[PDB]
RNA sequence: GUCUACGGCCAUACCACCCUGAACGCGCCCGAUCUCGUCUGAUCUCGGAAGCUAAGCAGGGUCGGGCCUGGUUAGUACUUGGAUGGGAGACCGCCUGGGAAUACCGGGUGCUGUAGGCUU
RNA sequence: ACGUCGCUUUUUGAUCCUUCGAUGUCGGCUCUUCCUAUCAUUGUGAAGCAGAAUUCACCAAGCGUUGGAUUGUUCACCCA
RNA sequence: GAGCAGAAGGGCAAAAGCUCGCUUGAUCUUGAUUUUCAGUACGAAUACAGACCGUGAAAGCGGGGCCUCACGAUCCUUCU
RNA sequence: GCUCUCGCAGACCCGAGCCACGCAGUUUUAUCCGGUAAAGCGAAUGAUUAGAGGUCUUGGGGCCGAAACGAUCUCAACCUAUUCUCAAACUUUAAAUGGGUAAGAAGCCCGGCUCGCUGGCGUGGAGCCGGGCGUGGAAUGCGAGUGCCUAGUGGGCCACUUUUGGUAAGCAGAACUGGCGCUGCGGGAUGAACCGAACGCCGGGUUAAGGCGCCCGAUGCCGACGCUCAUCAGACCCCAGAAAAGGUGUUGGUUGAUAUAGACAGCAGGACGGUGGCCAUGGAAGUCGGAAUCCGCUAAGGAGUGUGUAACAACUCACCUGCCGAAUCAACUAGCCCUGAAAAUGGAUGGCGCUGGAGCGUCGGGCCCAUACCCGGCCGUCGCCGGCAGUCGA
């Protein structure tokens, strides 16, 4: 699985009706994927591990993108995951701040790649919950729970270094 | 939940070249009439054809064309296999001479018989010379890996239409 | 390098199944083999006379000759880049009727009867088999029960 | 409901121990003149009909062993095909399809063909 | 110690890729340069470093590392 | 779990093993086929057919050894 | 070469249930075949660990039993139920991939005739003669069949995966597919085999693999998020160099513990009595050792954590308490970095160089160009056994 900006998909599937049980149970999953093709593939990957289901012996009865309910509210997300390192398998709890669940999960994938060199095929998201600020544990997240938060932008780096490429004046950093 | 019918029609594009191909993959590609890179064809989907597509999965990108895709493929790049020759479909008489005995006497009849698979899909489809599409404008992601792992091979369900818009 | 012995490598091929040694059941001697029927050459090892060669074990052929204890079978053998039809004499202990031909004959008889009956009843029926079609469009009831949420489990070191 | 003669499949039929068996039957059983075999009429062969179901045999039983068939083990192990995936390697993950075997826990414990009897 | 992980190509094997219309095959002598896995010398740290002597380790190859008996010897051994 | 001559593997229980009785199918012939294979030969083998026999009450079984090895062209000689 | 198949079509124009003999390095549907992977050893054959329970024994024996081991204590063997670990030349079970066959007109169903074979039989079997059945009895693709003459070759090598010998090898030997040989082209700086893609002579467009600081086409994006400082940094398949083990460098994570009944760290007080506990002894007093590991006063103190003495003494800890006032400690784990890390001419992420990245990981949008793909031109070959004798201005 590659990435992009992830979206959340509610995928509902079941086994094909057989002359053993006519109505099999319906199973629902939250899948964070670039598109619905990848979402269906990951759904089958997970239900094959959990239940004894297969793409051939089952069908997907629903796959729809779950829009964020409050995309204008800042919130804290706690993500429980498991990933394969080079020498073992570990469970991790991570915390992020975002406006969207899929955005926070994208943050998690970028962060796992940055800090643990973990690829998306190694990572396996198993829980995403909007947590309260009082329930947050990571200091990087907790330092933004300040009603009167205030900080400058100290060392502004010139980004239009080539417009102009040559100039008399040396750039200013303090603003 | 309403589960729609499994699609009955696929568009298959060969995405890899002709160098170093294993014999079984080579045979299935010849049976699909994809003997060149960026050659496309329509495939009526059933168990027999799907298990053939699984064999050549690393070599093809396929999916479920929509009505606009079928229209543009037939109208811009549709050629007929008339007297073993590749003849452009510039007149309805070309279709009516070869497929008139099946009730197909115009481009609309041909498009209908392809989009809705119908009873004479085999004849209409084999009458269609395999489509010679261009290279994708904008590029491919990665032709050596499957679509669901960030590549291009295999079954993309309805993104084959996005691929078709750029390949013709 | 390898020997050319007639039974080299048949240590399990001609052995008997587990707890199936001993006297050969007599229905195998009671089967009737005519000319033109299809038989699979098994090659049991209790009987050593009339035994087929190891290249014919698991192959299917057509009977062309019947003797007191054996049959002549025209069976295809592949020798490098050519397939050629060998004629082998095999005792009836090492063959049995192939059921693919039985099923096909059943289907032909069914087709002929259905065609004769369908012309009389008037309407048209489908006789050719077809490959498994794409699944139809259908509805899935939830029955007022929410689908169960599935979550991947954490890793734990079993042992 | 059963048995006898000949069987088909060849343990769901086998093995161990216990209980019941009406009527035919099958037996055990009685004897060695003939037929026929022995060291031995024990077996075999022959001629029987006083007794008996004690045994064989049939049916049933046993938190029985086995066998048969399911679940679990387990979408685990293994595996077709793919990648300029990871890793120093050893190896491992993913994509695309297929998919076991123990231990452990359940259910079952002969079906049947032809011919001929008994069973109010 | 029992174990276990490496490095080196100044040993000897293993292989047979180059060379059989030929790359002159041991040693010594002569001469230059390079390496460091440092014998000495410079600067240091450690000791079962009191001093003297010695041992271990670091930065380090700038400079030096000899005269002879026997032996074709490389090696070896002894005298100084 | 023994034995079946031998190496090993397969196979085999009122068997293919053991003991008896009778025997010489370990004989006379033509073809087809399998194995190695070039679908050549040799060797070995399988299924038949025609004789003449053996055994058994008979059904049958037997033209060597339970199966997989145990062997040999032209020319010349010798015998029938 | 030959034997065929589909058609060829309308002067222009205009189709007027059913669709070619046959074939296939493919699937499907049926039906067989197999003994590898895995698994198993409380299943057989071999190998193998440890306890347990037993009643017999040419077990040693075992203490007071010579006497009936009065007795019945121990160690063996043996048996029973279990238990650890295995097999290329073991196996109950047993895949995936794979091998065979079938999916009709040479078929199906009716009547009849022949036979010296077979025989209770008008039997059985085979052959033959008539007749009737087309919904042409899975998918997909393709035109097939057949003969003669025949060169070169008969040193191979490489790669994924499987695999044997060997410490290994750019070693030797197999299986499968592809390739190089015989092959150029884009990329890998360079390179027989790697990645992309195969090639007539050109124009335009677009891509692949790969890239876009400068060499050198293209990021001169106000690219996104983090990680990382190296006094040998790192920098892209094959691939051209590294391990175990370490780090109080930094970054994430797991688990546990202490704390406003005052943590942690510092500075500051106490750290006793039985008791110089017993046995070891030349001296061992809390501290060379062998077992013990208690009690009272307590806020608390080990009959002792370490230094020290010949032994004492004297320090010190764990243990409590004062001050101090709010979070703190520990063990793991794995990213980057560092140590481990030494060779000979001066030298190699290709070079220059690069550290708000020109490095590492995860991603976006643009953009660059191959002899590949699309459109068009031109050459030739092949196919249509294509058209034209109708020059028929009537
Ligand atoms: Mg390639
Ligand atoms: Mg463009
Ligand atoms: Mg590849
Ligand atoms: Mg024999
Ligand atoms: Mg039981
Ligand atoms: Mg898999
Ligand atoms: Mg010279
Ligand atoms: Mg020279
Ligand atoms: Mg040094
Ligand atoms: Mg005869
Ligand atoms: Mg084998
Ligand atoms: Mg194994
Ligand atoms: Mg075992
Ligand atoms: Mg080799
Ligand atoms: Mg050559
Ligand atoms: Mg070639
Ligand atoms: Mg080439
Ligand atoms: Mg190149
Ligand atoms: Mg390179
Ligand atoms: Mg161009
Ligand atoms: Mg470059
Ligand atoms: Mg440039
Ligand atoms: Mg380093």
């Amino acid at each position: 699985k590659a990435s992009g900006t992830l979206r959340e998909y509610k995928v509902v599937g079941r086994c094909l009706p057989t002359p053993k049980c006519h109505t099999p149970p319906l199973y629902r999953m939250r899948i964070f994927a670039p598109n619905h093709v990848v979402a269906k593939s990951r759904f089958w990957y997970f239900v094959s591990q959990l239940k004894k289901m297969k793409k051939s012996s089952g069908e997907i009865v629903y796959c729809g993108q779950v829009f964020e309910k409050s995309p204008l509210r800042v919130k804290n997300f706690g993500i429980w995951l498991r990933y394969d390192s080079r020498s073992g398998t570990h469970n991790m709890y991570r915390e992020y701040r975002d406006l969207t669940t899929a955005g926070a999960v994208t943050q998690c994938y970028r962060d796992m790649g940055a800090r643990h060199r973990a690829r998306a095929h190694s990572i396996q998201i198993m829980k995403v919950e909007e947590i309260a600020a009082s329930k947050c544990r990571r200091p990087a997240v907790k330092q933004f729970h300040d009603s009167k938060i205030k900080f400058p932008l100290p060392h502004r780096v010139l980004r239009r270094q080539h417009k102009p490429r040559f100039t008399t004046k040396r750039p200013n950093t303090f603003f | 939940f309403y589960v729609p019918a499994e699609p009955k029609l696929a568009f298959v594009i060969r995405i890899r070249g002709i160098n170093g191909v294993s014999p079984k993959v080579r045979k299935v590609l010849q049976l699909l009439r994809l003997r060149q890179i960026f050659n496309g064809t329509f495939v009526k989907l059933n168990k027999a054809s799907i298990n053939m597509l699984r064999i050549v999965e690393p070599y093809i990108a396929w999916g479920y064309p929509n009505l606009k895709s079928v229209n543009e493929l037939i109208y811009k790049r549709g050629y007929g296999k008339i007297n073993k020759k590749r003849i452009a479909l510039t007149d309805n008489a070309l279709i009516a001479r070869s497929l008139g005995k099946y009730g197909i006497i115009c481009m609309e009849d041909l498009i209908h018989e392809i989009y809705t698979v119908g009873k004479r899909f085999k004849e209409a489809n084999n009458f269609l010379w395999p489509f010679k599409l261009s290279s994708p404008r904008g590029g491919m992601k990665k032709k050596t890996t499957h679509f669901v792992e960030g590549g291009d091979a295999g079954n993309r369900e309805d993104q084959i239409n996005r691929l078709i818009r750029r390949m013709n | 390098t390898n020997t050319k012995g007639k039974r080299r490598g048949t240590r399990y091929m001609f052995s008997r199944p587990f707890r199936k040694h001993g006297v050969v059941p007599l229905a195998t001697y009671m089967r009737i083999y005519k000319k033109g029927d299809i038989v699979d050459i098994k090659g049991m090892g209790t009987v050593q006379k009339g035994m087929p060669h190891k290249c014919y074990h698991g192959k299917t052929g057509r009977v062309y000759n019947v003797t007191q204890h054996a049959v002549g079978i025209v069976v295809n053998k592949q020798v490098k880049g050519k397939i050629l039809a060998k004629r082998i004499n095999v005792r009836i202990e090492h063959i049995k009727h192939s059921k693919s031909r039985d099923s096909f004959l059943k289907r032909v008889k069914e087709n002929d009867q259905k065609k004769k009956e369908a012309k009389e009843k008037g309407t048209w029926v489908q006789l050719k088999r077809q490959p498994a079609p794409p699944r139809e469009a259908h509805f899935v009831r939830t029955n007022g029960k929410e689908p169960e949420l599935l979550e991947p489990i954490p890793y734990e070191f079993m042992a």
